[PDB]
DNA sequence: CTGGAGAATCCCGGTGCCGAGGCCGCTCAATTGGTCGTAGACAGCTCTAGCACCGCTTAAACGCACGTACGCGCTGTCCCCCGCGTTTTAACCGCCAAGGGGATTACTCCCTAGTCTCCAGGCACGTGTCAGATATATACATCCTGT
DNA sequence: ACAGGATGTATATATCTGACACGTGCCTGGAGACTAGGGAGTAATCCCCTTGGCGGTTAAAACGCGGGGGACAGCGCGTACGTGCGTTTAAGCGGTGCTAGAGCTGTCTACGACCAATTGAGCGGCCTCGGCACCGGGATTCTCCAG
């Protein structure tokens, strides 16, 4: 006998408890480095203070946060619950 | 490690799900996973361009926060608490 | 920083209770940004009327253009009160 | 020698300081000349505007039985206020969460 | 036999032909009598430019037309082809 | 007389007729009365806002640059007028 | 009695007027100064731009047989070049219209 | 005053025999004073940010590249620069 | 559908540490007290054009009759993403060490604001003409009834 | 679906006028040239914190094995809005006359910038303890199985 919760219900303790909570969800060293990444295209080996990633988690779980809230309005007034690309892609046409 | 990766799945597949229970989202479909990689994506790039390109215009070779600050100022969505 | 002012303010409506350092900066970039915003609205005011001074006019027009309803109309409540009081010292 | 000087806001009954904004007024390239009563104006609303926030605060503060702000408490306040909310509808407040909002189709 | 013609070709015309002109689709007195209507809030008997009344119908078209070309991308995004009031209730929300 | 009612003097046909140009293809009913009330708040705002900085600019008359700053004053910059 | 004067414009190759643009950025508040390469910079771009739009204007003109320039030639300028759309996307022109654009499902 | 008959130099540069009609040239004259509003406004936030007093034509150049998307703004740069630098020589 | 079982999270109780909060030198910025020049309020007046009013037509609004073409729910199909445990990495955490570069100050250049005069592109304001308003007739284009 | 008919709409063609295009008198704003002040570059420094290294653990990413629960199409019901047309109106067109008030011009006063000297609140650094972290254990709460 499993001790194994429904879909749905882990899913929604985690959105009361995240939402509840304020702490941040990316891991450090792999996003910086991804940053760093990106970043390439204008200077090799850059040098990025430790809280400028810690406000590019913030400005990016922040936008990825009310980009979905919007996606969801889509959806839910689109009859659905489960999300699509084209719901984001709409949502980037009308903020543009 | 030392130039570009397959660092894309740094932003991971569970971390979006987190994010997205945290943005309110209940279901999320597989296509969703790679559509945020490639939106998230593009959005940091332009966001973080712009960043760069008052870093190269501040004669500096170090980003500082304050060029994210004012690059998420840029587009209209400014940021409180970093200065 | 305008960090202590706040914490004034916080003295003034909660003395028992008191704040963190992050908040605080928080708060500071509130009232940095927002008096950015009121201050360019009030140059716009000054330009399109061609006026190259910015007084009370057009300070209470433009937070009447900027808040919304009980915030604006309680600001000119509080602000006018003030400037009276000042008129007097 | 000369006589005492006290601060403008304190003139006026209030806290916030006259002479610094006054100061980012003037060095921030808005117009040739800025009136007298408009500091002292905008000093008011703007101390007006943070006693609202920091009363909500506190009172959101109150309501987990912890004396020290954190920014939890502001991202409560300010998207609890249709106004304020109106105002900042763009901003983002580091560290500060979102409103619990669930629509209600989502619930069970 | 009437020449009595479809539903929706005529309309067809009306997209067409009006979106390939430019002039303004509203009576100039009704409008302005209305401008003036809700405009006496702040001064009776209220005086106005006409060419201002004809900004105020530029404006007002132009906005309408904007909002509903994002209430039919979210019409036909939601699978329909009727416009309904959540649409522009949803396109309001997400403007702000 | 006072005027009263003119919220009707912006005809359905016309509201028709925009949304044909607005690319509209079928039009609810409630639509129109939907569309007078949603236009109606949206242009209290924006020509309030108009007469805000015509009462700031001492005149009694509301000129077409008000309108114009009003427009701007939303990030709807108006072309054509000044 | 003084030197032949002649336009900073012509000596830069330019149309537009260089000395009101100046006057407009100095009357404009926006910084204590304003460097000297400034006016012949921004004057150079926005004549670039402006040959761009009146360039695509003057072929919409050409498109419907007709030789003087309307309102709804700029409308289909400005809409139909994605970087000066990007720049001009809520922006309101007056008698302008729109583009024919009706999707493609509306279409029988 | 307006920039109506630069507008039409211009004009006179792409199509010499093309005319134009006065509310299209106040919509162009509202276009280039408003893109023009962005531009210095843009700058001034880019001398203010770094605490620099002085708008030089390099915040002018970033600024332009700020604003304008890709190709224009490159094009942007290379018929300033040009530009400037003709100038400067004279 | 109604009722019983269990764990996560909250909560209830009890403990130690460090950052927030309060103190303490030490500036340096806000305040006062003048003065100078001017933006802008004020008064009367001009005279556009907005109001007010006259008069006839049909563009346009309103209503009706008719039909059509549109939203929406249900059931099924299928199908795919959530849940959890397990392994594995390597971020994390805790730790060690150099010096790049951020930030500073000290010098010194040199770039940009401010003025006065001059004058020429442009400002306002009239004038003629071909763009455009108007007229008339038609294949083509679009719809649609008909086969 | 295929074919022919009918009509709008742009088009072929033809005519008539006014606002756009260009000219003129005039001006006032931009260019030349010149000075004076002061923002920013350059050089070289201190030392923070970035980089770069060691080393163990488990948080967390990845994966697999169910299986629960959600998107989507068909399709039938069933509605209500569009189209056109006929009637009726008041906006539209055009025509009339006056003065409200935008705008200007000439006043003169009042207000905000500016500088210098002082200084006290506030700045930066420095402790101190109870808020907060940590831990341990049960009620509540929420889920899920059970009859």
């Amino acid at each position: 006998k499993p001790h194994r919760y429904r879909p749905g219900t882990v899913a929604l303790r985690e959105i009361r408890r995240y939402q509840k909570s304020t702490e941040l969800l990316i891991r450090k060293l792999p996003f910086q480095r991804l940053v760093r990444e990106i970043a390439q295209d204008f200077k090799t080996d850059l040098r990025f203070q430790s809280s400028a990633v810690m406000a590019l988690q913030e400005a990016s779980e922040a936008y990825l946060v009310a980009l979905f809230e919007d996606t969801n309005l889509c959806a839910i007034h689109a009859k659905r619950v489960t999300i699509m690309p084209k719901d984001i892609q709409l949502a980037r046409r009308i903020r543009g | 490690r030392k130039v570009l990766r397959d660092n894309i799945q740094g932003i991971t597949k569970p971390a979006i799900r987190r994010l997205a229970r945290r943005g309110g989202v209940k279901r999320i479909s597989g296509l969703i996973y790679e559509e945020t990689r490639g939106v998230l994506k593009v959005f940091l790039e332009n966001v973080i361009r712009d960043a760069v390109t008052y870093t190269e215009h501040a004669k500096r070779k170090t980003v500082t926060a304050m060029d994210v600050v004012y690059a998420l100022k840029r587009q209209g969505r400014t940021l409180y608490g970093f200065g | 920083s305008y960090a202590i002012y706040v914490y004034k303010v916080l003295k003034q409506v909660h003395p028992d209770t008191g704040i963190s350092s992050k908040a605080m900066s928080i708060m500071n970039s509130f009232v940095n940004d927002v008096f950015e915003r009121i201050a360019g609205e009030a140059s716009r005011l000054a330009h399109y009327n061609k006026r190259s001074t910015i007084t009370s006019r057009e300070i209470q027009t433009a937070v009447r253009l900027l808040l919304p309803g009980e915030l604006a109309k309680h600001a000119v409540s509080e602000g006018t009160k003030a400037v009276t009081k000042y008129t007097s010292a | 020698t000369r006589a005492k000087a006290k601060t403008r806001s304190s003139r006026a009954g209030l806290q916030f300081p006259v002479g610094r904004v006054h100061r980012l007024l003037r060095k921030g390239n808005y117009a040739e000349r800025v009136g007298a009563g408009a500091p002292v104006y905008l000093a008011a609303v703007l101390e007006y505007l943070t006693a609202e926030i920091l009363e909500l605060a506190g009172n959101a503060a109150r309501d987990n039985k912890k004396t020290r702000i954190i920014p939890r408490h502001l991202q409560l306040a300010v998207r609890n206020d249709e106004e304020l909310n109106k105002l900042l509808g763009r901003v983002t407040i580091a560290q500060g969460g979102v409103l619990p909002n669930i629509q209600s189709v989502l619930l069970p």
